[PDB]
């Protein structure tokens, strides 16, 4: 049982009626109140809030709702959905972002670039071969254990 | 089976000529005897599978499903009150001789000998399902979702018939027994095309595709709980079943127009556990989940191969059991909270303290927890089609990847970490829902012991 | 007796816990120690390492 | 539960962290710290507690002597 | 590393409950002393990390080294982790100098404990595990491989070196 | 290590390198020391059931140390001496592995010597 | 001093260095006066709805239903076929598709190709 | 031989026994902790003596019964063996988890 | 900043409330609730007879069934079963 | 945003910049000597112009203060383990059962904890008997039509309770 | 017991021990424990259990067949007689997948007993394995899942038909 | 895990670490007296009065409690608060 006129069709045209009575409809800062515009995606006539809304309002401020961040009237961003706390944390950043990505990426090819320096120049130890007994270890290879040997010796230094 | 199949019927009359407050004992307890009843056919033995006279017959791609039908109907029924319970009692005795009459079509179905037959029993299984979700379809557009549901149906499986009737007049009789001996090639030209496309295209439409699986979900978020799940379990399963029998001609064209049905259903399986990450509406998340185990049981089925028919059966039997217990566990929380939407119910664990006992073993066997038989269904199903294409095993192990991820989701995001403190109406878990449980997975596990059983006649 | 906090002072102890305290670590240090000279020096691979290979030529028909 | 709350004024401060802090910025022309709040931090069963190799090398004060007795087996 | 590991995380949480959960180098420092049973296995653990020459944690992962750079070897792998090495030799370092050597802080009000069979047993009985039964099972394995044993200078000692710088 | 850093440093000829070892051809200038100990009794080492990358020289050492590990196993600080000769008949093979690749390493710079001062 | 902490789609821009509030008009102080007010009205009718001792039922918000009806049906009406909506229903459609549909034409080519010669791993391929 | 088969078996089975047993008890175990410290005794002492047999003769073996589903070309039991790292790798993890409860006895007192 | 009297009084009120109900949440009546090792052992010995039953019996009877890696025979020993000396190990010299 | 007004004021804000710049530099300084330095140093840097009556003058330098603060910030700052981003943040919510509930248990626990359940009976009539007169009284009159803050006056009229006290006084321990 | 027949197995070769000890020898005294403790009791329920069901006896035997004749022998359409081929036919198939099955279980049984002998002694059955299953990728792959039973025949003949003109011409 | 706490204990530990102080008097203190109105001590020093209150007592107490206390039995009262010490 709701009032059909509470929902949202069209969006935002008129701009004297139709914005006056969405925002006393949602509710919000009228002028503030954002159509997306009309980008014919669906989207109707609800607002834009900035995005990150999570680790913003710090929990001091001491409102309803444990872990939504919310007090029940509130615009329910539209991405919300994508926004909550366990799932994306819109935390202010600590540096920077280009900083972050740009020496990340550069540490990964810088040592990468090294492997590849690692995997045409090895090292080893100055040591010849093993000295298998049956001509490099015959009937421990595939077998033929009655067809086909190789002769082929050891000699010592 | 005729022997079962008369006290189908005969199980119908004694709810009308019940005294009150007395129909619930009396169908409960015929329909746990006929359970035991129809469990006792099972003895297919080795090489043949088994006859009797002209209208049935059993492979073991029917018996699982058979049984499990005849065990969903006091699961279907003693889920179906406490929302219907104070109407009247002449429309309650309706809608449970509607639910009885409709599992007589399904049994009809899935005993079915020839195959006129069976297009003749599957659009009785589609008419009083749409009887039911209309008359209690619980919210507002269930107008819409019964529209969408019979068009689909009707409009995807009416040239089944003429093809069919195409196969009647051009190689005798329906049976599928001659059909396993009288049939012959049929190359590619373009009336195989056609006829392929007809019949696989209705089956398409039935399990749903992905190309039109918008028929689902308003299908179960508008639906009665009784019909939510005799709608996704017997009805997709039996959709996966008559693709399975009538796959059995048409061999030399499917090499051919085999490839875009796959692929839609790889990308879009991969589109639908995507979809179901972010929506809200608990109860749909499964719907769009069981869309995406259905397009695993179609690459299944497409790709011709023991493993893959084997696995896909098992597949079949492990979803519908999973997905109607789900539904069940979603039809407690709105018995609780009266919403459907997901961020209002939160917590839980304190409150209802042994329900999220069953949702934990839910959600871990919707996982693919390793022992589960729904494991043994993906693991064969990845199997046989990386013998297939040997590098389509990107898509299947991202698909796991992101079922594990939506379905461990949707367990740690209803039930997991704050009471909202506003409600208020929680009440502790009635011995109903908790019995239903323990009618769910004790089963289940007892299958896990034992799946000798329900594995495809590709044995 | 039982335990007790105490405000803004050294914590007492029993002598117990401290003395398996001492045990514990001296038995480290004896381990080490007889360990390190009852049957190795091991860290000093028993066995002289030998040279290039033996800075002399006459090996196997060296070419004058 | 008694406490007996070890009184104020009871540090008479004389401690060589906060004494070279306050010598410094005295010597800078402040003298306002907060001030006596850790001299039970840093003083008392404190004020040399161990330095490096005592902390690492707790063991030897007594394991030399059972070597002594390892030699004399 | 089953055995170390198992006594140092024991060891670790057994101080973070004995001072009321707060589990921060900040705010830990002076601990020695206050009763030095779990800070002695803590030191006990720290030093066997690096393999102090030669307890049981020095066999496993000195062989690896010696055998690591007596192979066929990468000219990049065996300088990280060489490398590597002496940083956990220097994060050991700075977990004790952070644990133990500082000055005490922490808040008032203490009530450090450990009047407990269970803990005591506990601890007892990994570090007795950690000096005995690690040479234990080191030494009665029959070789399935073929031990290098003949090594240069500095490529036998060298790991133990650049964990003492 | 240092013949390491010699080789990347110098050209490619003069320090030849490992996983082509047979570079100068065998039986090239000895006069005729071979013996090849042969210590293994292989059939008997085979029906001992040892391991692939064992079945080496200096084998039989490695019998009698699990000869005398099996014969007394509560006797857990037993077998050394023959541990130790194991260890030290391996040193000797380490020793002729070395011997082989500097001798190589000889050769080859004496070619390479010979070829110029007669080209 | 400082890059200035450059915006991004991830940045949060904080609380304290804006710099663009800091000679915040009178009217922005209405506005946010008017902010509070609208809140303390809000949380006035939740505390009434809230606070009555006999409400067996829920809050009852009617906020949230009005956003999942916005989210979830009410998206078809309004839409009409745009220029943007029509290419990127293109491009997330059909490429993605088509490309996969490719390789498996090739694997399918050179799979069927090189088992018709014989040159194939398949010495004990049994489990097909 | 059968002494070396029974003694790894029973290290795997010895631990099925409490979950079974507090799911047909409906009675408080408040000593639990004991209950499954003196079972984790218990698989540890019959863990330690394998191992010394094992590595006393050699002697590795795998056992492997209770099949389903021989379906194709191969089957599947429950098949498990116990070789070097097997058995060697047995009390490693008994012994460290037995002084785990130990310490969870301490750390989950009051909870 | 500071309260004005009211929010102080208001606080006050909280205070005595937390108080009374703080109080109640404790409780001690003196019925607070009311009613309305050869264990160990014959515990560590029963399965062991029932699995030494299970893995004799219907284990053997299976042929293929649980098997071994063959312990080491020696070429200086002997056989306990057939019996007889393997031709030993060959010289011994350079040591 | 805060429950009295709208505008902070500047002084909340040099003294919540105090707050933060003084709490990471107890995270960047640690053995607290060097720290109890630094500290007179950071207030001494506010005493280099505490004598300034300007406004604009006081809020320039404020924000070039803030460029200078998040200029040295630090990336784990010691909080406390009861703060929230810290170490505990609802660690204890294994039991923060509320309150409203316990009506729904079986007569057989509530004949267990008697004299409590009586208790609570007559608090549950406390609070149904004092809902009436005053706090619906209270909620017309002392509601204007805009109300403007976040924070109501108690029963200071003439007897008992002040309104709304039921899901604020009653709330659990934090403590199991 | 088994047939040996269809199981062979290797002779018995056990070594002696020869202590040169004085622990003295704890395990010894460890398997006469665990014998004298837990065989004798075991045994005894063993004779108990043998007696009572040596009371009364019940027997079972294996199903044996005739043999239907041929697929070959049936004309075009003769179900009352395609139905005979296709079943001996199929359980042919069946009884060889488990001739399959115990090639495997005799080269697992191979590799366990030869421990890191590999190359030596399991040449033998490794190599008939791998002789059956070439017979089996020959003769049972290559036919997909609807196998009736002249899928297969339809297979002989593409096979022999292919080889026959590949060996004529390369004659 | 639960030490013994009271009112007068912790109204006595808050005087005393009060007290402790360098720039207030230990003479004219008072547990009803105000920081802001009749000490005359600087709103910036009774921040760090606040800060080193939360240092000792382990928990923050927020900005909007960083206001509006002002005296030693608010103090004991919003610490009463977080802590739950009643009986
Ligand atoms: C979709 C409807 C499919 C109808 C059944 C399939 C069918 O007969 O298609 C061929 C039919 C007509 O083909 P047809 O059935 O006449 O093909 C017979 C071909 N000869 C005569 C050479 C043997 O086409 C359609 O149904 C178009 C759709
Ligand atoms: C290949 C395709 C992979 C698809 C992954 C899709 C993931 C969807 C679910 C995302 C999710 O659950 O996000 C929540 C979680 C938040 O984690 P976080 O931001 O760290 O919060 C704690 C504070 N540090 O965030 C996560 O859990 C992030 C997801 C894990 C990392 C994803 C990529 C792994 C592979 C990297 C390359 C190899
Ligand atoms: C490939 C497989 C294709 C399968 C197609 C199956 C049919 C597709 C769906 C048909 C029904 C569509 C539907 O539900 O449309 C909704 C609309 C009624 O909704 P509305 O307009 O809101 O209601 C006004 C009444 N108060 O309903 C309508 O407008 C119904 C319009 C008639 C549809 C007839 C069915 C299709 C027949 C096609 C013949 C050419």
């Amino acid at each position: 049982s709701h009032i059909t006129k509470d929902m949202l069709p069209g969006p935002y045209p008129k701009t004297p009626e139709e914005r006056a009575a969405a925002a006393k409809k949602y509710n919000m800062r009228v002028e503030d109140y954002e159509p997306y515009p009309d980008d014919g995606m669906g989207y109707g006539d609800y607002p834009k809030l900035p995005d990150r809304s999570q680790q913003e309002r710090d929990p001091w401020y001491d409102w309803d709702h444990p872990d939504l961040r919310l007090n029940w009237g509130e615009p329910m961003h539209w991405d919300l959905d994508m926004y909550i706390r366990n799932r994306v944390d819109t935390s202010p950043t600590p540096v920077n972002w280009n900083l972050m990505c740009k020496h990340l990426f550069g540490f990964v090819a810088f040592m990468l670039f090294m492997f590849w320096v690692g995997e045409t120049y090895p090292t080893y130890q100055p040591v010849g071969p093993k000295q298998y007994p049956y001509n490099n270890l015959y009937l421990e290879r595939g077998g033929d254990p009655n067809k086909e040997p190789e002769p082929v010796v050891h000699y010592e230094i | 089976m005729l022997k079962y199949i008369i006290p189908t019927m005969m199980l119908m009359p004694l709810t009308w000529l019940s005294k009150n407050s007395m129909i619930w004992i009396n169908t409960t307890l015929h329909s746990l005897l006929i359970s035991l009843t129809s469990l006792l056919l099972l003895n297919q033995f080795g090489d043949n599978s088994l006859n009797f006279s002209l209208t049935f017959f059993s492979d073991s791609l029917s018996t699982p499903l058979l049984i499990l039908t005849m065990w969903l109907l006091p699961l279907m029924l003693m889920a179906s009150q406490h929302h219907l319970s104070k109407e009247n009692l002449a429309r309650k005795k309706l809608f449970i001789s509607m639910l009885i009459l409709l599992q007589l079509f399904l049994i009809m179905t899935f005993t079915a000998t020839e195959l006129i037959f069976f297009y003749i029993m599957f659009e009785a299984t589609l008419v009083p399902t749409l009887i039911i979700i209309t008359r209690w379809g619980n919210q507002t557009e269930r107008l819409n979702a019964g529209l969408y549901f019979l068009f689909y149906t009707l409009a995807g499986s009416l040239p089944l018939l003429v093809a069919l009737i195409y196969i009647q007049n051009t190689m005798g009789s329906l049976n599928f027994l001659i059909l396993q001996y009288w049939v012959q090639p049929m190359p590619n030209s373009w009336s195989n095309t056609f006829m392929w496309l007809a019949c696989m295209m209705a089956f398409m439409v039935k399990m749903p595709l992905y190309g039109l699986h918008l028929w689902l979900p308003k299908a179960h978020v508008e639906a009665p709980i009784a019909g939510s799940m005799v709608l996704a379990a017997i009805l997709l399963k039996l959709g996966g079943y008559g693709m399975m029998r009538i796959t059995l001609l048409l061999n030399p064209i499917t090499d051919f127009m085999a490839y875009p049905f796959i692929m839609l259903s790889l990308w879009g399986m991969i589109m639908t556990s995507s979809i179901c990450l972010r929506q809200t509406d608990l109860k749909s998340l499964i719907a769009y989940s069981s869309v995406s185990h259905m397009a695993l049981v179609i690459v299944a089925i497409l790709i011709q191969t023991p493993w893959s028919y084997m696995g896909a059966t098992a597949l079949m039997i492990a979803h519908g059991l999973t997905s109607s217990m789900l539904f069940c566990l979603a039809n407690s929380n709105y018995e609780r909270v009266h919403s459907r939407t997901m961020i209002l119910a939160r917590g839980l664990q304190t409150l209802l303290p042994l329900m999220a006992a069953w949702w934990l073993l839910a959600s871990l066997t919707n996982l693919a927890l390793p022992p589960s038989i729904n494991l043994i269904g993906e693991l064969f199903v990845v199997m046989s089609t990386f013998s297939w294409s040997n590098i389509t095993i990107i898509l299947m192990g991202l698909n796991m990847v992101i079922t594990a991820l939506y379905s461990l989701y949707m367990l740690i995001t209803t039930q997991r970490g704050k009471h909202t403190h506003h409600i208020n109406n929680i009440l502790p878990s009635f011995t109903r829902e908790n019995a239903l449980m323990s009618l769910h997975m004790l089963p289940l596990l007892l299958l896990s012991l034992n799946p000798k059983i329900i594995l495809g006649p590709l044995y | 007796a039982h335990i007790e906090p105490r405000y803004r002072q050294f914590p007492q102890l029993t002598r117990s816990q401290v003395i398996q305290a001492e045990f514990f670590s001296a038995t480290m240090w004896f381990w080490i120690l007889w360990r390190f000279w009852h049957d190795s020096d091991a860290v000093l691979g028993h066995f002289p390492y030998p040279d290039p290979s033996q800075w002399t030529d006459e090996e196997l028909g060296i070419p004058p | 539960s008694k406490m007996e709350l070890p009184d104020y004024k009871q540090w008479k401060i004389e401690g060589t962290p906060l004494e070279t802090v306050q010598e410094k910025l005295a010597a800078r022309g402040l003298r306002d710290p907060w001030g006596r709040n850790e001299a039970w931090r840093y003083m008392g069963g404190f004020a040399n507690n161990v330095s490096f190799v005592g902390a690492l090398l707790k063991g030897f004060k007594w394991g030399f002597a059972a070597f002594v007795v390892a030699v004399g087996a | 590393h089953a055995f170390f590991k198992a006594m140092l995380f024991m060891c670790s949480g057994s101080i973070i409950h004995s001072l009321n959960d707060e589990q921060d180098i900040r705010k830990m420092g002076g601990l020695f002393k206050a009763m030095p049973f779990t800070t002695t296995a803590l030191i006990i653990g720290s030093l066997a990390l690096t393999g102090m020459p030669f307890l049981t944690g020095f066999y496993s992962k000195d062989l690896i080294i010696e055998s690591a750079n007596t192979s066929y070897t990468n000219a990049w792998a065996l300088l990280m982790t060489l490398v590597a090495t002496s940083f956990t030799a220097i994060y050991s370092t700075r977990i004790i100098f952070f644990a133990l050597l500082g000055q005490p802080r922490f808040p008032t009000l203490i009530n450090i404990n450990e009047n407990n069979p269970f803990l005591i047993n506990s601890i007892k009985r990994l570090l007795i595990g950690s000096l005995f039964a690690g040479f234990i099972i080191s030494n009665n394995i029959p070789p399935m491989t073929i031990p290098q044993m003949t090594m240069p200078h500095y490529l036998k000692m060298t790991a133990l070196t650049v964990t003492i710088l | 290590g240092a013949h390491l850093a010699r080789r990347y440093l110098g050209d490619a000829s003069v320090e030849p390198e490992p996983l082509r070892m047979p570079t100068f051809p065998p039986d090239y200038g000895f006069p005729e020391r071979k013996e090849r100990e042969m210590v293994a009794t292989q059939q008997e080492m085979n029906d001992a059931q040892l391991v692939l990358q064992q079945r080496d020289y200096c084998a039989h050492y490695l019998i009698r140390f699990l000869k005398c590990k099996r014969d007394s196993f509560p006797n857990f600080l037993a077998c050394k001496h023959e541990q130790h000769d194991w260890d030290y008949c391996e040193h000797l093979d380490y020793v002729k592995r070395m011997k082989e690749f500097e001798r190589e390493r000889r050769l080859l710079q004496r070619k390479k010597r010979r070829e110029q001062r007669e080209a | 001093s400082f890059p200035k902490y450059e915006p991004s789609r991830l940045a949060s821009l904080p609380t304290t260095l804006d710099p663009a509030e800091y000679d915040i008009s009178s009217e922005t102080r209405k506005a946010q006066a008017e902010r509070l007010a609208i809140r303390s009205r809000l949380k006035r009718e939740y505390q009434l709805q809230y606070n009555d001792p006999s409400r067996r039922g829920v809050v009852e918000d009617p906020a949230l239903i009005r956003w999942t009806c916005a989210r979830s049906a009410n998206v078809y009406p309004n839409f009409r076929p745009n220029t943007k909506t029509s290419l990127l229903g293109a491009l997330f459609g059909i490429g993605p598709l088509i490309f996969w549909y490719y390789v498996f034409k090739t694997d399918r080519d050179r799979k069927e190709k090189l088992i018709q010669e014989g040159k194939l791993d398949r010495t004990f391929n049994i489990s097909y | 031989m059968n002494l070396f088969s029974s003694l790894t078996l029973v290290t795997l089975i010895l631990l099925t026994m409490p979950i079974a047993a507090i799911n047909f008890n409906t009675h408080k175990f408040t000593n639990y902790p004991l209950y499954v410290k003196t079972t984790i005794s218990c698989a540890f002492i019959t863990s330690m003596i394998p191992t010394m047999m094992f590595i006393h003769t050699g002697q590795e073996m795998i056992i492997s019964n209770w099949h389903w589903l021989t379906i194709q070309t191969l089957k599947l039991s429950l098949s498990f063996k116990m070789d070097f790292f097997s058995m060697m790798f047995v009390p490693v993890a008994l012994f460290v988890t037995w002084s785990i409860m130990e310490f969870s006895m301490w750390y989950m007192h009051s909870d | 900043s500071g309260y004005t009297p009211d929010e102080k009084l208001r606080l006050q009120q909280l205070r005595e409330l937390r108080r009374r109900w703080l109080k109640d949440q404790e409780l001690s009546p003196r019925e607070p609730v009311l009613p309305p090792s050869i264990f160990a052992f014959t515990h560590v010995l029963i399965p062991v007879w029932i699995i030494h039953y299970y893995l004799k019996y219907h284990v053997t009877t299976k042929p293929y069934t649980i098997v071994e890696k063959k312990p080491r025979i020696f070429p200086g020993d002997t056989i306990l079963e057939t019996g007889e000396v393997i031709p030993p190990m060959k010289e011994f010299p350079d040591q | 945003f805060l429950p009295s007004a709208a505008y902070l004021t500047h002084q909340q804000k040099v003294l919540q910049l105090y707050k933060r710049a003084l709490r990471h530099l107890e995270s960047r300084c640690v053995h607290r000597d060097k720290y109890r330095y630094f500290a007179c140093l950071l207030r001494a840097r506010f005493d280099e112009h505490k004598n300034e009556k300007d406004m604009v003058k006081a809020t320039q330098l404020l924000r070039e203060a803030e460029k200078e603060f998040w200029h040295g910030q630090h990336p784990q700052p010691y909080i406390f383990p009861e703060s929230p981003g810290g170490t505990s943040y609802e660690r204890y919510e294994c039991y923060k059962v509320p309150e409203w509930c316990l009506d729904d248990w079986h007569p057989s626990e509530k004949a267990m904890y008697p004299d409590y359940f009586a208790k609570r009976e007559q608090w549950k009539k406390l609070r149904r008997e004092s809902w009436e007169r005053e706090v619906k009284q209270l909620q017309e009159e002392t509601p204007v039509g805009g109300p403007r803050t976040e924070a109501l006056p108690p029963a200071r009229k003439q007897g008992d309770l002040p309104p709304l006290w039921w899901h604020i006084v009653t709330r659990p321990r934090e403590r199991p | 017991s088994w047939d040996k027949d269809v199981y062979p197995e290797p002779p018995r070769r056990t070594p002696a021990p020869s202590p040169q000890t004085s622990l003295p020898n704890p395990i010894t005294y460890l398997t006469k424990a665990f014998d004298l403790l837990v065989d004798r009791p075991v045994t005894l329920v063993r004779e108990f259990i043998e007696r009572q069901h040596a009371k009364n006896k019940y027997y079972y035997y294996h199903r044996e067949f005739r043999r239907v004749p041929d697929i070959t022998e049936c004309h075009e359409k003769d179900v009352l007689c395609m139905f005979e081929a296709e079943m001996q036919w199929k359980r042919d198939y069946k009884v060889d997948q488990e001739i399959v099955n115990i090639i495997q279980e005799r080269l697992k049984a191979c590799q366990q007993r030869e421990g890191e002998s590999h190359r030596q002694n399991c040449a033998k059955e490794l190599q008939q394995f791998t002789q059956v299953v070439k017979a089996y990728q020959d003769r049972y792959h290559d036919l997909g899942a609807h196998y009736s039973a002249r899928k297969c025949l339809a297979k002989q003949k593409q096979r022999m038909l292919a080889e026959r003109k590949a060996t004529k011409e390369a004659a | 895990d639960a030490p013994p706490l009271t009112l007068e204990g912790i109204k006595d530990r808050v005087l005393y670490v009060l007290k402790l102080y360098d720039k207030i008097d230990p003479e004219k203190l008072s547990v009803n007296s105000h920081f802001m109105k009749d000490l005359g001590l600087d709103s910036l020093d009774q921040v760090e009065i606040i800060m080193a209150m939360e240092d000792e007592f382990g928990f923050e107490i927020p900005d909007i409690d960083a206001e509006k206390l002002m005296c030693p039995q608010e103090i004991v009262d919003y610490i009463a608060d977080k802590k739950d010490v009643y009986e």
